[PDB]
Order: C-alpha cells, then sequence, then structure tokens
RNA sequence: UUUGGAGAGUUUGAUCCUGGCUCAGGACGAACGCUGGCGGCGUGCUUAACACAUGCAAGUCGAACGGAAAGGCCCUUUCGGGGGUACUCGAGUGGCGAACGGGUGAGUAACACGUGGGUGAUCUGCCCUGCACUUUGGGAUAAGCCUGGGAAACUGGGUCUAAUACCGAAUACACCCUGCUGGUCGCAUGGCCUGGUAGGGGAAAGCUUUUGCGGUGUGGGAUGGGCCCGCGGCCUAUCAGCUUGUUGGUGGGGUGAUGGCCUACCAAGGCGACGACGGGUAGCCGGCCUGAGAGGGUGACCGGCCACACUGGGACUGAGAUACGGCCCAGACUCCUACGGGAGGCAGCAGUGGGGAAUAUUGCACAAUGGGCGCAAGCCUGAUGCAGCGACGCCGCGUGAGGGAUGACGGCCUUCGGGUUGUAAACCUCUUUCAGCACAGACGAAGCGCAAGUGACGGUAUGUGCAGAAGAAGGACCGGCCAACUACGUGCCAGCAGCCGCGGUAAUACGUAGGGUCCGAGCGUUGUCCGGAAUUACUGGGCGUAAAGAGCUCGUAGGUGGUUUGUCGCGUUGUUCGUGAAAACUCA
C-alpha cells in the first residue's frame, strides 16, 4: 500500500515540501524509498519539479497518491499523460527570469554617463 | 565537612541555613568549601560597595 | 551597543592619532592621566594588544563581530591577513567614508544604521551589511535634500577614493569592481601581529 | 474495558471464540481419532477415517480456522503413517 | 597527488635532569548573584521504572440485517398523541479499523546492532495483473415483549425475529497427498523440468441501480515480514575447570519453515590458557565534542533497530501479539459501598504530592499532510499544525550625529606653576530607525465540495500617514602570569587570593573614593569533557646513582629463526563490479 507523501522540510514562514514514495505505515520525516520531486509555496510563481520517469514507473507498478499528489501529477502532465485520455500537456508555470546583473549594471552606468 | 565564612561579619548561629560552594584556602589546612554570601537566611554584608557582585550586596541609591 | 565616550581619549591612550583631525592629541602627545610619563616595560604582549586595539576602536567594529571576521578570514583561502583587511573594508560604513560621502565613522555608522541609501532599489538599514564585488549602491531622495549630505557631497576634498572604490556621478553612487590587494590598500599598522596574536 | 468500542470488541471476541474453541476440538478429536486407530492398526476403518480428516482438515484450511500449509503438512504426515504401517 | 604541531609560572647561595601542580582556548539538555529594550530561531524531568485528582488521547458503515428511541416530510389530531418516508438514526446483530499511532531505557556481555551473504528450508489480508468460476437445503439467536436480585454495575427465568451470521450437499483435476516411471544440477540430502503415470481428496453472497463494490483455488510483481551464518565493537584470576538433554547418532511428535525443539533407544563426550564458567558496569548505530593526524569522551534533538507497560506466570483470537487504553491466575496499593458486592493501572497529551539546582499552560484547530472507516458526500484523529511561559542556547536592531573652546560648572590630585574627567557638556541644526496613534492588509489554498463557501495562525506579518532626540545600560578587572593607578581610613587586628604569595603605622595586593582597561543586553562564580599533558610515549620515552634486571638455575604454552630446489596463493599487492539509506561535514 504504498502511497506518495510531502515531507515537511524547511522553515515554519515559508515551508518546504518533498515528493517522496514510501509505505503507508512509515514517518511524515523518516524512512523513505527515493525523493522524486518537490513543492515551493512561498514563490508565487509556484515552483514545481518533478521525476516524471519515475513516477510513471511508480504508477505503473501501482502507487495510491493522496489527493494533492494527484494535484500535483495534473500540474505537471504526468497523471494525464499515464491515463492517455487528453494526452501530454504542461501546465507548469516557470519563474520569471531575473534580468542579468550585468546588464542592469551596463544600463545604470550608461544612464550615469 | 568543613564551610568557610566568607565577608567581614556574619550572623550565623546553630540550626541556620547554609548555601555551599568549593574553594580552596592555603592558611587553613582542611577547608575547601565556602559559604555562598548573602543568601538564604545569610545576608549580604554591610558597607560594601565595589567587589559588589561577588559577597551579593545591592546597589546603592 | 555603540561608543559614548571619548574619542580622543583611545588616541591619547595608544599614542598615535586616528581621526587625523585630533588637535589635542598633538598638542599633548603623552599618554594621558596622572602617570602617562611613567616608562613602561616592553613586552610582545603589549605590542600585540595596542595594535588589535587600534585597530577594533578605530574602525569601531564590535568584538565579536572582528572575531569571527577573522575566523572566516583564516578559513578563506587566501592570505589571513588579506582575507581579514579586505572584509573588514567591505563594511559599507568604511565604503561610504573612503567614497567621501562621510566625514566620520560615526556618522556614517548612525547614517547607514538609520538607512538613508537605497541598495539595489530595495531600503537596507545594516550598519554592519555586507558588501560583495560587483554591487550598486544607491541614494534617496530623503538623503539628497539633507542638508549634511549635501555639505559633504559639495566638500568631498578629502583623501583620493581608493582603486576599487570610485564615484559616478552627483547621485554618489558607489561601486566596487576587483578585490583590494594590502599593498594598494596601504591600510596604517600591520595586520601580520594582529593575526598571531590571535592565533595565540 | 473503557469505552462502547473495546467492549463491543471484547463481546465479539469472546463469543467467536467460543465458535473458534468449538471447532478446533474438533479438529482435535479428528486428529486424536486418527492416532488411536493407527495405534490399534486398522486398514480400512482407518481409510475412512482419514479420508473424514483430510475432509475436514481441507475445510478447516478452507474456513480459516488453520493454516493451508498446516493442513496439507498434516496430510502428508497422515500418508507418510500410513505407508510405513 | 593534497591538509596540518607555540607556551608560561613553580624545589636552589647559583646550575642542569627527571618529575608533580596551576594558568592562557572551545563546548553544555546547565545552576547561582546582579542587571535586564525589541525582533527573528531552536530547545525545556539527566534524580524517584516514585504515587497519582481531573479533562481528553480509536472509531466508522441503512449501498448488510432486524427496527424507529430522538429529528424532518406526508397522511391526522383532543396537541396525549395514531400510520408510511428512509432524508436521519438511539441502542442491538454483521463487516472493517483497533498489533496503527505515542512514551521510556530497569532488565541484556546476547546475533542483540552494523557490516556482506545464504534460505534446493519460509509465509504473506488490504494493491496490481492473468486463468476457471461463483449451484442448493436447513436449524438457531440477538433485538423487541414479560419477569427476579439490587442504590449500584451486572445478572437468572419465559416468549419471540432478520441478515453477506452458522451448518449439509453441486463440481474443481491450474491445488495437496501416497505407489510406479525419464533429463540437468551439483550445495549433500535431494532440487528443478508446472517431467510422465495409477489412486485418493480439496469451497462460494449478494447489495446497488452508481465514477461500483464483493465470494472460491492457482501463476508473477511490490512492500510486509521469519531462521541462520564470517568480521567488528567494556573491566575483571584477590573467578581454574564447567555440563547430564550436556555432546553425536537412530524411530516417532511438532510447527510454515531446517533444527536435543520434545520424547524413546544407542555412544561418552563437547568447550577450556589463541581465557570456559564466574563477579562489576552499561541499550546499540548514522552522529556530537575535542583533537592536523592517529587518539580520547559522549549517545542532547533528529534518523534506523532491540526490549517494557504495578510485580510475576499462562493462554485464545487472528495473516499478523512483550497484545501499554485485549483475556485468565497470584501478590501490594487506592475508591464506592444501603456491609448483600463491586471498581481501578498517566514510563500518551495537560495537571497534582515528594526529589533536588532546576525544566512549562489542566491553551487553539482539523486551515495543509499522514492515518482509520464508507461508493461518495461524510465521520474520528492530544499524530500533526499553531499559540502562551523560561535572556536555556544562536543571529539581528535600538538608547544619536555635523560644527562647537588652546577647552564653562563640580570632583580628585598638586612640587600650589598647574593637570584631569572633556568634543565630554550647554549650545544651532538634522532625520528620527522600534516602540506610540490611524488606514490598507497578505501568500501560505492550479487545494476540498458540486456546492455557493472554505485561514486557528491573525486582522499578526507587511506597506501607506501622524507627533516628537522625544523611551531606553549595566557588570567585572586594574603586584607578575594577565591589556589597565593615584588619594584617603585600620594595621599580624579587621581582610584578599587560580599559583607565586599580600597587612607587625608611611599597603599602586585590606576597605572607601576619583581615573583607567575589558565586555555589553549581558557580566561574573560553580560543575563537567578535550587540549597544551611526549604526564601510559604504536606512530613519541626511559630503567647504574633520580621510579624501575626478580638472588641464581631447569623447564610447558607462544614468539622467533642459519644456506638452497620445487610447489600452494594463506599473509601482501593490481584491476573491475555490488553495497556503504536519509540526515551529517566541505565545495559551488
Ligand atoms: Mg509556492
Ligand atoms: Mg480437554
Ligand atoms: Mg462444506
Ligand atoms: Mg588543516
Ligand atoms: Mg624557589
Ligand atoms: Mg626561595
Ligand atoms: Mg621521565
Ligand atoms: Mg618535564
Ligand atoms: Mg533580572
Ligand atoms: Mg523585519
Ligand atoms: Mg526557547
Ligand atoms: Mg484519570
Ligand atoms: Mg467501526
Ligand atoms: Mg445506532
Ligand atoms: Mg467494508
Ligand atoms: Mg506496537
Ligand atoms: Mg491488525
Ligand atoms: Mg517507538
Ligand atoms: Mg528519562
Ligand atoms: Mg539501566
Ligand atoms: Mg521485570
Ligand atoms: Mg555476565
Ligand atoms: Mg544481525
Ligand atoms: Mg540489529
Ligand atoms: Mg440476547
Ligand atoms: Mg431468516
Ligand atoms: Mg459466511
Ligand atoms: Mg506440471
Ligand atoms: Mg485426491
Ligand atoms: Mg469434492
Ligand atoms: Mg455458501
Ligand atoms: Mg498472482
Ligand atoms: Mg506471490
Ligand atoms: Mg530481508
Ligand atoms: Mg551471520
Ligand atoms: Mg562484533
Ligand atoms: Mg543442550
Ligand atoms: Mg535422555
Ligand atoms: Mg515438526
Ligand atoms: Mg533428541
Ligand atoms: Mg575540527
Ligand atoms: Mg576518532
Ligand atoms: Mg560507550
Ligand atoms: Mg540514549
Ligand atoms: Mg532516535
Ligand atoms: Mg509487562
Ligand atoms: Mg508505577
Ligand atoms: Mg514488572
Ligand atoms: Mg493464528
Ligand atoms: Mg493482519
Ligand atoms: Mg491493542
Ligand atoms: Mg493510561
Ligand atoms: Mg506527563
Ligand atoms: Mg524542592
Ligand atoms: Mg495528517
Ligand atoms: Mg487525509
Ligand atoms: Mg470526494
Ligand atoms: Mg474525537
Ligand atoms: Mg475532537
Ligand atoms: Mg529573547
Ligand atoms: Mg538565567
Ligand atoms: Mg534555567
Ligand atoms: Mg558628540
Ligand atoms: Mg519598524
Ligand atoms: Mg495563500
Ligand atoms: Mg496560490
Ligand atoms: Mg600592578
Ligand atoms: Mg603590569
Ligand atoms: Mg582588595
Ligand atoms: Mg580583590
Ligand atoms: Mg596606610
Ligand atoms: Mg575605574
Ligand atoms: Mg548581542
Ligand atoms: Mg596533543
Ligand atoms: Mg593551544
Ligand atoms: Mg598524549
Ligand atoms: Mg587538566
Ligand atoms: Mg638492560
Ligand atoms: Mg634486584
Ligand atoms: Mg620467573
Ligand atoms: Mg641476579
Ligand atoms: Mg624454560
Ligand atoms: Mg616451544
Ligand atoms: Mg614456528
Ligand atoms: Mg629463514
Ligand atoms: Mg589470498
Ligand atoms: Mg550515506
Ligand atoms: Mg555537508
Amino acid at each position: 500500500a504504498v502511497k506518495i507523501k510531502l515531507t515537511r522540510l524547511g522553515k515554519i514562514r515559508n515551508p518546504q515540501y518533498r515528493i517522496i514514495v514510501a509505505d503507508a505505515r512509515t514517518r511524515r520525516d523518516g524512512r523513505a524509498i527515493e525523493v522524486i520531486g518537490r513543492y515551493h509555496p512561498k514563490e508565487e510563481p509556484s515552483l514545481i519539479q518533478i521525476d516524471s520517469e519515475r513516477a510513471q514507473y511508480w504508477l505503473g507498478v501501482g502507487a495510491q497518491p493522496t489527493e494533492p499528489v494527484l494535484a500535483l501529477l495534473k500540474i505537471t502532465g504526468d497523471w494525464q499523460k499515464f491515463k492517455g485520455l487528453p494526452g501530454a500537456e504542461g501546465t507548469l508555470k516557470v519563474k520569471e527570469p531575473k534580468p542579468s546583473k550585468l546588464d542592469l549594471f551596463n544600463a545604470a552606468l550608461a544612464e550615469a554617463e | 565537612v568543613t564551610a568557610y565564612i566568607p565577608g567581614e561579619g556574619h550572623n550565623l548561629q546553630e540550626h541556620s541555613m547554609v548555601l555551599v560552594r568549593g574553594g580552596r584556602v592555603k592558611d587553613l589546612p582542611g577547608v575547601r568549601y565556602k559559604i555562598i554570601r548573602g543568601s538564604l537566611d545569610t545576608q549580604g554584608v554591610k558597607n560594601r560597595k565595589q567587589a559588589r557582585s561577588r559577597y551579593g550586596a545591592k546597589k546603592e541609591k | 551597543a555603540r561608543y559614548t565616550g571619548p574619542a580622543t581619549r583611545k588616541s591619547r591612550r595608544l599614542g598615535v592619532d586616528l581621526v587625523g583631525g585630533d588637535q589635542s592629541f598633538e598638542k599633548r602627545p603623552y599618554p594621558p592621566g596622572q602617570h602617562g610619563r611613567a616608562r613602561i616595560k616592553e613586552s610582545e604582549y603589549r605590542q600585540q594588544l595596542q595594535e588589535k586595539q587600534k585597530a577594533r576602536f578605530s574602525y569601531g567594529v564590535m568584538e565579536k563581530q572582528f572575531r569571527r571576521y577573522y575566523e572566516e578570514a583564516n578559513r578563506q583561502p587566501g592570505k589571513t591577513g588579506d582575507n581579514l583587511l579586505r572584509i573588514l573594508e567591505s563594511r559599507l560604513d568604511n565604503v561610504v567614508y573612503r567614497a567621501g560621502l562621510a566625514r566620520t565613522r560615526r556618522m556614517a555608522r548612525q547614517l547607514v544604521s538609520h538607512g538613508h541609501f537605497l541598495v539595489n532599489g530595495v531600503k537596507v538599514d545594516i550598519p554592519s551589511y555586507r558588501v560583495s564585488q560587483y554591487d550598486i549602491i544607491d541614494v534617496k531622495e530623503k538623503s539628497l535634500n539633507t542638508l549634511p549630505f549635501q555639505i559633504a557631497r559639495e566638500t568631498a576634498g578629502e583623501r583620493p577614493i581608493p582603486s576599487w572604490l570610485q564615484v559616478v556621478g552627483e547621485r554618489q553612487r558607489i561601486l566596487v569592481h576587483q578585490l583590494p590587494e594590502r599593498a594598494q590598500i596601504d591600510v596604517p599598522l600591520t595586520e601580520q601581529l594582529i593575526v598571531e596574536l590571535y592565533s595565540k | 474495558a473503557n469505552i462502547k468500542s473495546q467492549i463491543k470488541r471484547i463481546r465479539t471476541n469472546e463469543r467467536r471464540r467460543l465458535r473458534n474453541q468449538s471447532v478446533k476440538s474438533s479438529l482435535r478429536t479428528a486428529i486424536r481419532g486418527f492416532r488411536e486407530a493407527v495405534d490399534a492398526g486398522d486398514k480400512d476403518k482407518a481409510s475412512e477415517l482419514l479420508h473424514a480428516t483430510s475432509r475436514k482438515l481441507d475445510k478447516a484450511a478452507s474456513k480459516g480456522v488453520i493454516h493451508p500449509n498446516q493442513a496439507a503438512n498434516k496430510k502428508s504426515a497422515l500418508a507418510l503413517a500410513l505407508n510405513k504401517l
């Protein structure tokens, strides 16, 4: 009865969550078999990262992900990829790239001079 | 065990509450434990203004 | 917890001027107090103590701050003295002082603590703020219109701005490019003695 | 015995334990019936007795009274006994 | 092919050697005295495995059944209430959960733990994926009603009822046994080829009309486990022999499993100075501290295993039991008691009595995650998520600044010239961080439901305005080790002290004043562990006079060995593969 669980790591004001495959009788922060993904709620991009191949293998061998893990699977594209109904679509949004410090410095120098 | 009495004055007598610590005195042979100054029934010495925290006396006003 | 007492007394006691505009020091170079003229036995401990006191009380830094500065410098791959002096100069107060926007370390530290400057467009108010290579420091309009800041920027005729520091315009923008070298810093006193003592 | 859940579990345990004891008594009766049959040294009476015993043990394994491996090993023991003797 | 070792004081008229003692650093699950503004982060019974008031810490299904005590609707009403509805459900049968989760370290010198394998000798519900299916008959009872003891819990007797509850029979040849009969392997029996052949036997329950779940036997996954093995890891001969199922083998019993595991019959042995049996201490590991290194101490939190639930025995359940809020028995304690008889185990979350130096509030929520039940909605969760108290430890910020005099009061010295606190201060200006008063006000929730909503934290955090330098600093030391001195008061009295050692009238060492040094919201004292300690010296040392060749011989176990030839690959060395979880330390 293996189910994918979220392990509470990080800091109180901005929690950090991993995505782990482990037995249902293990701990929230204890025994783990593999580390496959993560979740970042503090960043409003809401960065999502997951190993598609490992997730697919676990779903095939018969994992029973919980509701939040299944929601993350929909968000990334893994659940609908497995089911094959709509296909493979990526709803994830990447973090906005930070403008380069070098170009910021160049613009500032140009403005100054 | 033995017990040493620091300060220029004291009010200790038979059947009195005492708190002690460890400290060697060269002159007298067998004393190694010193009575804390200004605790329980023992009060701090008077006319003390400097080196005050060691002997436990209140600050002047 | 900053230092409130006199700034001239430390210079008088340690025998070398610090601010450089101290008239009382040159007036009475002898140690202050009732028996400053008395000879003092020379000792390596005395020498090391005087050097470290000079450095710490001249830069106004706190003792534990200096201690972990030293530990970080020692852990740094480069030579401990160079790392220590570079990280110590990296302090924003000294950065602005050598940029010439400030006339004294105490007033510079107060200005930084109150936070009249802008760091990368975000207001930061930390007197011991870490400043790294290739950074940008900005100035707020509430500081530009401030009277003493105007006096400093229109009377900046102090010692020349070092190599790693340079001002670009009237906005008083300070930039750092490369890693200072002991020789081109040419800071007074010596660091070998201090590092030896802290190794002791 | 503090709350309704565990008192009910108690009740059920004792009841179905009475049932369990009855069934185990039946199995043990079959076992020693075979024991004294072998001791006497019967052949056809032993044949039908062991047929009944195997039936009972198989049914017990089916309804979970005894481990099916336990029943199989017991049956193999009966076979070895009847063939040696 | 890279990383790193410091000393000082102390025996003598003066010198050296060995060697003892003390100090300069780091750390705490800390305590004490004094002081004490704010924000952020972790942590809080090491003693009595002492005794415990109290409130909670495990329930869910009408889509299983009999039914309606309390609700809703529709029939009715005299407002006592009379019928159906399953929306809803008290209690009762029937499934599942309940060995999960959470605490502690008395017992152990042991496979218990890590490490690497074996299991041809092993089992395994709930999941997934295949194969053939899933006939029939019957008794009984809870419940409800009548009734007895009795305040009590609970209990005896009579009547009565349904189910997936219980019990016969329908096949099953993918299953299990016994007799006869072929190929491979070696790990030896014997295993495998689902080898082949003759005989024997092996079970089911329906509901629902909806994102459907169930019932029997067999093949494979994945987790879950069970047994065993080589190596490792305290002290102690002022503990020399121990053992009779003890050692080895044959027939039976037994469990799932091979097995002196047990029984009956045979043989007398096995382990022992390469430390048995005894005595003392103690849970173990990833780690932490110290240390360049080897080395030494330690098991905080967190992470993985072992064992325990007042003490001592026993057994059933189940796929699973040291069965902490399951059961039977023996002892101590407590409570109710109408004196007929009953009720109890906070080393679970809070809290009470004692211990000591000490360790907390009888606080708020399922808002996110995990777990349990049900098709789902839905229900429980002292797990978990948060708040309050403790300067216990870690990080950060505040109590101002520019100019201001050969330097205004007051104080102490003075050689009576004069110097000190002092750029300090009064002063002219400044923005005033955080507190203070108002406004807005979060993410944490692409989440839950087919509802129309959903944040305990918190109206905190965080931004936008208002007033004012307006509210904010103390503790040790100043003979040398050991950064820092003057005056005054009593002098072998009163007193200081980590070592050297300081007072017998002119003390920079006692007490008080000024001045200085150190630290800083912390400052000092105590305790513990490492270092310097080459002061247990394998890497690092000695034994003539400083501690040390037994008063001399003979001789067992071991260590060790002259020169050469062949062979083995045990020691040694090279290459490659598996593993060394997470967390931990370093680099970016
Ligand atoms: Mg996010
Ligand atoms: Mg009997
Ligand atoms: Mg049958
Ligand atoms: Mg190194
Ligand atoms: Mg001497
Ligand atoms: Mg002498
Ligand atoms: Mg020696
Ligand atoms: Mg020596
Ligand atoms: Mg206080
Ligand atoms: Mg902040
Ligand atoms: Mg705390
Ligand atoms: Mg209670
Ligand atoms: Mg239930
Ligand atoms: Mg009910
Ligand atoms: Mg069910
Ligand atoms: Mg358990
Ligand atoms: Mg169970
Ligand atoms: Mg546990
Ligand atoms: Mg404890
Ligand atoms: Mg113990
Ligand atoms: Mg016991
Ligand atoms: Mg023993
Ligand atoms: Mg083992
Ligand atoms: Mg183990
Ligand atoms: Mg009944
Ligand atoms: Mg019926
Ligand atoms: Mg049945
Ligand atoms: Mg076959
Ligand atoms: Mg058959
Ligand atoms: Mg049949
Ligand atoms: Mg049937
Ligand atoms: Mg299968
Ligand atoms: Mg299988
Ligand atoms: Mg295993
Ligand atoms: Mg082994
Ligand atoms: Mg070992
Ligand atoms: Mg034996
Ligand atoms: Mg015998
Ligand atoms: Mg057996
Ligand atoms: Mg035997
Ligand atoms: Mg280290
Ligand atoms: Mg080590
Ligand atoms: Mg140990
Ligand atoms: Mg422990
Ligand atoms: Mg642990
Ligand atoms: Mg017990
Ligand atoms: Mg107890
Ligand atoms: Mg006990
Ligand atoms: Mg069983
Ligand atoms: Mg089970
Ligand atoms: Mg239980
Ligand atoms: Mg309890
Ligand atoms: Mg408690
Ligand atoms: Mg007490
Ligand atoms: Mg949860
Ligand atoms: Mg959940
Ligand atoms: Mg749902
Ligand atoms: Mg509840
Ligand atoms: Mg509740
Ligand atoms: Mg605090
Ligand atoms: Mg405290
Ligand atoms: Mg405390
Ligand atoms: Mg000033
Ligand atoms: Mg603020
Ligand atoms: Mg949110
Ligand atoms: Mg969001
Ligand atoms: Mg002195
Ligand atoms: Mg001196
Ligand atoms: Mg004194
Ligand atoms: Mg003193
Ligand atoms: Mg005098
Ligand atoms: Mg002073
Ligand atoms: Mg601080
Ligand atoms: Mg060493
Ligand atoms: Mg050292
Ligand atoms: Mg050593
Ligand atoms: Mg020592
Ligand atoms: Mg010799
Ligand atoms: Mg001799
Ligand atoms: Mg001899
Ligand atoms: Mg001799
Ligand atoms: Mg000999
Ligand atoms: Mg010999
Ligand atoms: Mg030999
Ligand atoms: Mg030789
Ligand atoms: Mg070899
Ligand atoms: Mg690892
Ligand atoms: Mg690391």
